[PDB]
């Protein structure tokens, strides 16, 4: 299937899931063809320009025939539908006939995108990022989420619903149960949360992946948030499904695997990195995270110089005691 | 082979023996080779699982200790086979093997180090860090007698060279044959065959048939041992013998016994580093042609070539290194052939290429050789017929100048330093800046530390430190932008890291642009500026590292002074019978090699024994994969050797200081203030990741005059950005999401048009209209239009133009019915956040502008700086608008809600006591003692605890109360199970109260139970819990006897309230009432008897059944609270050396620098202070030694020493005798069955004590042996003091002499028990002497005691006799007291010192 694009006004930097492009100065580039079928997809842009934030836009091939187009007046690119399929099933061949329109890539031995979207659904995401006129949904790198805008109209789809996370809040504890349930989540993510809201691990798993993609490719806080206390929510809970523990050591893997270096210290949370590796219920479960994680960012975690320049409170108190010694 | 024989023979050598098993030195050899081994894993972190593993094995070493010594002597006597060794050179050995291979390696050199095994020549050595060998080898050679003379055409030759493959090619019969001479033979055959095993590089295996493993514990053992055989074959039996001197008295390094011996031989002075040897000969005019002939012979030169391939030292200037004349040339040759001759190339490779030879002489002025990577020429000053890196060489008998050295650093280490630089560069990643930064300053540190004045005189050193210095910033700069900046301000590189900076040390030439010192601050009164102004060069330089690191020659001499200086104190204390005291060194304490401070470290005993430490250290290098880069000197034996403290103030007092500094920096952003430091293994070795590093010094890194070409506006903002600098624009785009910009606007407008509303009638407002304007105008940086319109009951009279703070403006020209607002907001950077000029020239260019539409000429412009939080405004004003506004925008800034959200977003990107008595009612809450236990720690170390009642203390500080909630015991992962136990019940405390009464705010003393609290106070919004700064005293709490009476007697959970202020409010106001109560609870935290002293000792001032304190008068009050004022600071004080100094306070901050030592009859009250001596038993420390089956420990029970210490005194001795009757089926046991109060004489220094007391007719005295006497004492020491072994012969040489001394020692809070076994040389030597009242006497000598097992129980308790009399305190009765009398006695209760009647 096909993203035809009317134009190339402006120089910009394309990327499509995983891979990148540029496109120069009216440049003849007509859109991109060839787009496996089954997956949910992302387009996204930043201007060469630097005046432009990250932004793009998820869709589905199979509820659409999608179109990109240039909007000088709001100065970005925008997605669009074509209701017409004779019309829009038109255009190309004229671009690729002319070619003008480039090939999406044969799959890499990893089959990366299906693992970073494997329980992406766009249903889930058109929820999330609420434009009920589209088919696809634009995200950017300011958008604030609901959690955060509700803790403070502007437009509802600017802003990100993901589930609301908050490990004090009476959500996550019982009364009653105040320090059994802060120190082991498993209340918070199997009652409140995998039973009552997300219905199922799939769904979990897939906001989860959702918000890092949001995260990586647009730099947007709240995703990137969202997506740690999604990670955090498993770790610091004694008590999770077997099916997902085996799930998420994968899951993340390819996540890490997938981040480009520049964006590393933006996304990572060295906190929650490191308890959940380190300390956390389920450290063990995530054997290859680690491994990675520690290759490619151990400063984070802290592999290793001098000191150039020449507390108890976990520990009892100590009222007196008998000691055995030298002097 | 038999020259070591020889050799060993004629040294009357003494094998070493196969450790015992009651080896006196057995723990201390093991701890110390456990300790080395744990050093590796010190510093890091998270270790993978074979360093995981590893460790966990010398724990269990560690935690019995006598199990691996077991453990250890099988394998040496029997473990013949190993484990392979994996190489990579460095060598793993397996960690179970380690362990006996350092205990091994220990022990050896301990052992080798007694007996004398290793001649003075022989380096490295313990005596000095090889700087200090390298002035003491050019000394030695300055004093040689004659050494520079050339008259009669004499030669001095120096031979330096490397004895090739000396390790390589050992071979193992003839090693242990070797071995066989110097130690047991079960430890020779565990060294060799642990040489003798498989290999494994990673994929070949490989069998280690002969040459020495390097990476073996104990191979720096083996080293040197077999090179000495190569020292005797060099030197021969007979010179050797000249030089190390005779075996009863030896030879200091280089010195001789007679003038006469150190002229007998050509071979002046010999030194092996290890691998090289340096020989110093010397020759007459024949001795030399002489030998140059034999040679010449061998080796005859027909056409004069032998300048060609003679190693010289290319890096002196031509004139300055060695000059190549025939026949000096050919006297090299010639000593080098010979010594080459003198060694079998089976035990090492000689060769002449990597040799040199200087020779000295009437032709040569100049003396060269290489040593510890010092490149060194000598000078004698006759022949001086080049002012950098010398050291005068003095003559010891003349003491005056004879000659200079001058050094350099070598080509080789010039290199290596150049590699590690261009290493950090060339590192993999994606390293933080702060990292890179480090690498580059621990490379230059070491260099530094260890160069030092030679640095000064290498130029192609200075010039590689040069071009890597730009090199590590050029690194920095590229990943801040691809494109390489204009300017750059040293300030983001030199600016330390506690500010935020890469703390990078210079040594350039690195100038402060005058544009980099103007800062600025916002006022309530107004906007107040700094600009810099006139400079000498070089206030306007970087600091250099060159000058804050103190030259070797000064180290040097000032050592020589230091150590003579002790030398002398220690002289005098011991002809006053006194031991030398720390104070009178303090002020030396800093200085010498080892530093004085040695002398008074705690580990100090310990460390005698740690013996081959300095070569162990360099070995590391074989057995480490990553090794310090200071492996030249060791703090333990060495002391701190630099002080670089002052560079880090000296930088930023270059760059301008802390406002300078932070000008730069996004830091105004934040809308602190005030800078008070708090960015965020027990220790930080944080770095500042590079995301953080870039946000915080924006301000001066993007903007214009850095960066040009490339400037963009930030959608959504009136942020420019200057070039694609990586994680800027996403830092910033995060920092103003949900269109913040645009939100700030209009929040800063609303509150305006609120404001001016309420003030309609007073300033004559007719309306005020707010504007609606265009979404994106907050952001169009170009234009504009009003914000706000305003109109007129009638007429205004209004000024010309003039800024919000401008005073006075008139108000005459002008007249109109309406005016406007224009509020513009920007994000400045170091280039430009006047706001001020900013505002003036908007207006001035908006007013005047054809496409700004505003509605009438008046009106006034006001400007926030969102990054530097500064605000102005500019334009016309009429009567009493300005100072509305002032008051308003000063309000508005602090308030306003959009800001507030700025600045949190601000800090969060960033990753960052006056109110307290005040209305709100809020609570403090300590939890320090809710669990608490006492300590019972083995001498093993499966350390037990057991848990006493504790309690939660809530207080309101304004009204006093106290909420004391007894945790009781029942009750109890068990410390942090405390916090939610303290948090459930404040938070039940909370809910009682109704909400009148509930506090506003709830302080917790400590940070760890911020997050039970809050999620047990979920229920309750409105309380803030508040974490805080300040140390409080309240853990003190529990040395208060009415509350640790409550508590401890306690037998359930309840909930006891007080008032800790005890009526002061009557009088006194709150703030006040803390501070007493502040003071007087720190000082018990102090000192728990000093205190209470000071509350008990004048009883008829006394407290009433309602309060905690005595019920005083206000004055004494005043008296009594002054006392402690000081004290708090005496603790500070001793603890810290500071006398007195400028009056700043001490409840937050512990330390501030000086050091200017500026500026030029019924007492009776004892009775008391022995009241409060049962504190001292809260904490015991037994001194303790190996167990042994036939050294035999005794017991002591509880009560006995219980009262004891109950009827002891603070100042004066008292003693008793102990009846010990073996247990029965242990004969070795020993139990303290009773003890005998008998009478006696004290004294501080001594006592006069009765004679054996005859038990014989006190009844049940049946059965019951001595053992013996046991005392208090106000001096610990190691030993039975002169006077203890005074008394200990008085009663003891006869008839049983053996009895044991045990000596106890108070000191506030503990007591210390020590037990000695007298020996008979001291039996006979008190017996000399009688009425003894010092430590210290002459011909004191402390050997005399040795140890004695001893234990302390509650499983028994023991009966005590006093005198029939009652009476056995004689202090104040003196002359009643007859030593030699016979006394009677009775079964009977004690009676302390201070009974009424003594």
């Amino acid at each position: 299937n096909t993203v035809p694009f009317t134009s190339a006004p402006i120089e910009v930097t394309i990327g499509i899931d995983q891979y990148s492009f540029n496109v120069k100065e009216n440049q003849p580039f007509h859109g991109i063809k060839d787009i496996p079928i089954g997956h949910v997809h992302v387009i996204h842009f930043q201007h060469a320009d630097n005046s432009s934030m990250r932004y793009g836009y998820w869709f589905d091939c199979r509820m659409g025939n999608f179109y990109i187009q240039y909007d000088p007046k709001d100065g970005l690119y925008k997605m669009m539908e074509e209701r017409d399929g004779a019309k829009f099933e038109n255009i190309v061949h004229n671009f690729k006939e002319r070619q003008m329109m480039v090939s999406y890539p044969k799959i890499d031995e990893d089959d990366t995108w299906y693992n970073l979207t494997e329980f992406v659904q766009m249903d889930k995401i058109r929820k999330i990022v609420r434009k009920d006129e589209n088919q696809f949904s634009y995200v950017d790198s300011s958008m604030t989420t609901v959690q955060e805008n509700e803790l403070l109209e502007d437009d509802p789809a600017h802003s990100l619903n993901y589930t609301v996370i908050n490990f004090k809040s009476r959500e996550a504890i019982r009364p009653g149960h105040e320090m059994e349930d802060f120190l082991d989540k498993s209340y918070y993510l199997n009652t409140v949360m995998l039973q009552g809201i997300f219905k199922n691990s799939s769904n979990y798993f897939g906001e989860l992946q959702f918000a890092f993609l949001n995260a990586m490719f647009f730099g947007n806080y709240g995703s990137s948030l969202q997506w740690h206390a999604m990670i955090e929510l498993i770790c610091s809970s004694a008590t999770v499904p077997k099916h997902m523990l085996d799930k998420l050591d994968e899951i993340l893997y390819y996540q890490i695997k997938t981040l480009p270096e520049q964006y590393s210290d933006i996304l990572l949370n060295e906190r929650v990195w490191n308890i959940c590796l380190y300390s956390s219920f389920q450290k063990n479960s995530l054997h290859n995270t680690e491994k990675i994680m520690e290759n490619k960012y151990p400063e984070l975690l802290g592999k290793d110089d001098a000191l150039i320049y020449g507390d108890d409170e976990h520990n009892p108190t100590i009222v007196g005691g008998l000691y055995y010694q030298r002097p | 082979s038999g020259v070591m024989v020889e050799w060993l023979e004629s040294r009357s050598f003494s094998p070493i023996p196969f450790p015992p098993l009651t080896y006196k030195n057995d723990t201390k050899i093991l701890v110390l080779a456990l300790e080395d081994l744990k050093d590796v894993y010190a510093s890091k972190v998270r270790l993978n699982a074979s360093e995981r593993e590893e460790l966990a094995l010398i724990e269990e070493a560690y935690d019995n200790p006598h199990d691996t010594l077991n453990r250890i002597k099988k394998y040496l006597l029997t473990q013949r086979v190993f484990k392979p060794v994996d190489i990579t050179p460095v060598y793993s050995v397996d960690p179970l093997e380690k362990i006996t291979d350092a205990y091994l390696d220990q022990y050896l050199w301990y052992e080798a180090d007694q007996r004398k095994l290793f001649p003075n020549w022989i380096k490295p050595s313990d005596s000095e860090i090889p700087p200090l060998l390298v002035y003491k080898w050019t000394q030695g050679i300055n004093n040689l007698s004659e050494i520079w003379d050339v008259s009669r055409g004499q030669s001095a030759v120096l031979l330096e060279t490397t004895l090739g493959e000396m390790a390589e090619k050992i071979d193992f019969t003839l090693l242990n044959r070797l071995l066989r001479l110097i130690v047991d033979p079960n430890i020779a055959d565990y060294i060799t065959a642990k040489n003798n095993v498989v290999i494994n590089f990673k994929d070949m295996s490989h069998v280690n048939k002969y040459g020495l493993i390097r990476g073996l514990k104990f191979a720096s053992f083996i080293f040197q041992y077999y090179g000495l055989v190569i020292d005797l074959l060099l030197l021969g039996q007979e010179r050797a013998t000249d030089l190390a001197g005779p075996a009863n008295n030896p030879n200091e390094f280089m010195q001789f016994k007679s003038k006469e011996v150190e002229k007998a031989h050509p071979i002046r002075l010999y030194t092996r580093y290890l691998d090289r040897i340096y020989m110093l000969f010397h020759f007459e005019e024949d001795e030399g042609e002489e030998l140059t002939d034999e040679y010449l012979a061998e080796n005859p030169d027909p056409n004069f070539e032998n300048s060609i391939g003679y190693n010289n030292r290319k890096c002196w200037p031509k004139d300055s290194r060695m000059r190549l004349i025939r026949q000096d040339v050919n006297l090299g040759r010639a000593v080098f052939w010979e010594i080459q001759s003198r060694v079998p190339t089976s035990l090492t490779s000689i060769k002449w290429e990597n040799a040199f030879v200087s020779v000295y002489s009437k032709n040569n002025p100049n003396l060269l050789f290489s040593m510890c990577g010092f490149e060194v020429r000598i000078l004698p000053r006759q022949r001086m017929e080049n002012d950098e890196g010398v050291w005068d060489l003095v003559d010891e008998r003349t003491k005056q100048r004879t000659a200079k050295a001058y050094l350099k650093v070598s080509e080789e280490e010039i290199k290596k330093f150049d590699s590690r630089i261009r290493g950090i560069l060339m590192a993999s990643g994606s390293t933080t800046f702060t990292k890179v930064a480090a690498k580059w300053n621990t490379s230059l540190i070491s260099l530094f530390t260890y160069f030092r004045e030679a640095i000064v005189a290498t130029e192609p050193l200075l010039d590689i430190l040069v071009k890597g210095e730009t090199r590590i910033q050029n690194r920095v700069k590229l990943g801040l932008n691809s494109k390489m900046p204009t300017r750059f301000p040293p300030a983001v590189f030199y600016t330390p890291k506690e500010l935020g900076g890469l703390g990078m040390i210079s040594a350039s030439h690195i100038l402060i642009p005058a544009s980099d010192l103007s800062w600025s601050k916002q006022t309530d009164t107004g906007i107040t500026h700094f600009r810099a102004g006139m400079t000498h060069e070089d206030e306007k330089l970087i600091p250099t590292i060159f000058r804050y690191i103190t030259t070797w020659e000064n180290e040097f001499l000032d050592s020589q002074r230091v150590w003579a200086e002790y030398a002398t104190k220690r002289q005098e204390a011991i002809q006053q019978n006194r031991r030398l005291a720390f104070e009178e060194l303090e002020g030396s304490w800093d200085r010498g090699i080892p530093r004085i401070s040695t002398l008074f470290q705690r580990d100090r005993h310990t460390l005698a024994y740690d013996r081959g430490h300095r070569i162990r250290r360099e070995f590391k290098q074989y057995s480490l994969e990553r090794n310090s880069p200071f492996w030249w000197t060791n703090s333990h034996h060495d002391g701190k050797l630099w002080n670089l403290n002052a560079y880090r103030t000296d930088v930023i007092q270059a760059l301008g200081g802390i406002e300078t500094i932070l000008e730069h920096t996004l830091f105004k952003g934040t809308g602190f203030n005030s800078w008070e430091g708090l960015f965020w293994q027990r220790t930080g070795l944080s770095q500042i990741p590079n995301r953080r590093f870039t946000l915080w010094w924006s301000p001066t890194i993007n903007r214009a005059n850095v960066y040009v070409g490339f400037l963009v506006q930030l959608d959504l903002t009136g942020i420019f950005l200057h070039g694609k600098i990586p994680t800027l624009k996403i830092s910033l785009i995060q920092i103003f999401r949900a269109h913040l910009w645009q939100k700030i606007h209009e929040s800063i407008v609303f509150d305006i048009c609120q404001i001016l509303d309420g003030e309609l009638d007073v300033l004559q407002i007719e309306s005020v209209t707010k504007e609606t304007v265009h979404p994106r105008k907050s952001y169009k940086m170009n234009s504009s239009a009003a914000d706000i319109t305003m109109e007129s009951v009638h007429e205004w009279e209004v000024s010309k133009p003039s800024l919000l703070h401008e005073t006075n403006d008139s108000f005459k020209g002008l007249i109109t019915n309406k005016m406007w607002f224009d509020v513009q907001l920007r994000y400045g950077d170091y280039d430009s956040h006047d706001i001020s000029r900013y505002v003036r020239a908007k207006f001035l260019d908006y007013t005047t502008d054809n496409v700004s539409m505003y509605p009438s000429p008046t009106g006034v412009m006001i400007g926030i700086d969102l990054a530097y939080n500064m605000y102005d405004a500019y334009g016309n004003w009429f009567n009493g608008l300005k100072p509305l506004i002032q008051n308003s925008m000063r309000t508005i800034m602090k308030a306003n809600p959009a800001l507030y959200v700025l600045r949190e977003r601000i800090r969060k990107g960033l990753q960052i006591y006056a109110e307290l008595f005040n209305n709100d009612i809020k609570l403090f809450v300590d939890d320090t003692n809710v669990y608490r236990v006492t300590v019972h720690k083995t001498f093993e170390g499966n350390v037990a605890t057991k848990a006493i009642n504790g309690c939660i203390f809530t207080l309101n500080p304004k009204t006093g109360h106290l909420f004391l909630k007894i945790i009781h015991t029942s009750v109890w992962r068990l410390s942090q199970l405390a916090k939610w136990k303290t948090a459930e019940e404040v938070s039940a405390l909370v809910r009682s109260l109704p909400k009148e009464e509930q506090p506003k705010q709830i302080i917790v003393t400590r940070k760890a139970m911020l997050d039970p609290l809050e999620v047990h106070m979920l229920d309750f919004p409105n309380i803030a819990i508040r974490p805080t700064e300040n140390r409080l005293p309240f853990s003190a709490a529990m040395s208060i006897d009415k509350l640790s009476d409550v508590v401890m007697k306690a037998t359930e959970p309840q909930m006891v309230l007080f008032n800790i202020y005890d009526d002061w409010l009557d009088r006194l106001s709150s703030y006040t009432a803390f501070s007493r109560l502040t003071l007087l609870l720190r000082a018990l935290k102090t000192n728990e008897e000093s205190a209470k002293m000071i509350l008990l000792s004048d009883p008829t001032i006394t407290i009433k059944s309602y309060h905690l304190w005595p019920s005083f008068t206000d004055e004494q009050w005043i008296t009594i609270e002054s006392q402690m004022r000081d004290l708090i600071l005496t603790e500070y004080g001793r603890k810290y050396n500071v006398n007195i100094s400028a009056l700043t306070q001490t409840e937050i901050k512990d330390i501030i620098l000086g050091q200017n030592i500026k500026a030029p009859n019924e007492w009776r009250k004892s009775a008391i202070a022995n009241t409060l001596l049962y504190l001292r038993l809260k904490n015991i420390y037994v001194s303790a030694d190996d167990f042994v089956e036939e050294q035999n420990v005794y017991v002591l029970p509880k009560n006995l020493l219980k009262k004891f210490i109950e009827i002891s005194d603070v100042k004066i001795q008292v003693a008793a005798f102990i009846y010990g009757m073996s247990a029965k089926d242990h004969p070795k046991v020993k139990e303290i069955k009773t003890v005998v109060l008998v009478p006696q004489l004290g004294h501080v220094g001594s006592v006069q004590i009765s004679n054996i007391p005859d038990i014989g007719d006190l009844p049940d005295t049946e059965g019951l042996e001595l053992l013996g006497w046991i005392h208090t004492q106000t001096e610990e020491l190691k030993f039975m003091a002169a006077s203890e072994v005074a008394t200990h012969s008085k009663l003891f040489a006869d008839k049983k002499r053996d009895c044991i001394d045990i000596s106890i020692f108070s000191t506030p809070g503990s007591v210390s028990l020590s037990a000695y076994n007298l020996t008979d040389e001291g039996y006979q030597w008190g017996e000399e002497n009688k009425d003894i009242m010092n430590v210290l006497s002459e011909g004191f000598e402390p050997t005399f005691s040795t140890h004695a097992q001893l234990l302390l129980s509650d499983r028994i308790t023991g009966n005590f006799i006093i005198p029939s009399g009652n009476v056995w305190n004689y202090t104040f009765m003196g002359t009643a007291f007859n030593q030699e009398g016979d006394y009677n006695f009775k079964y009977g209760i004690p009676l302390e010192f201070y009974n009424e009647m003594h």
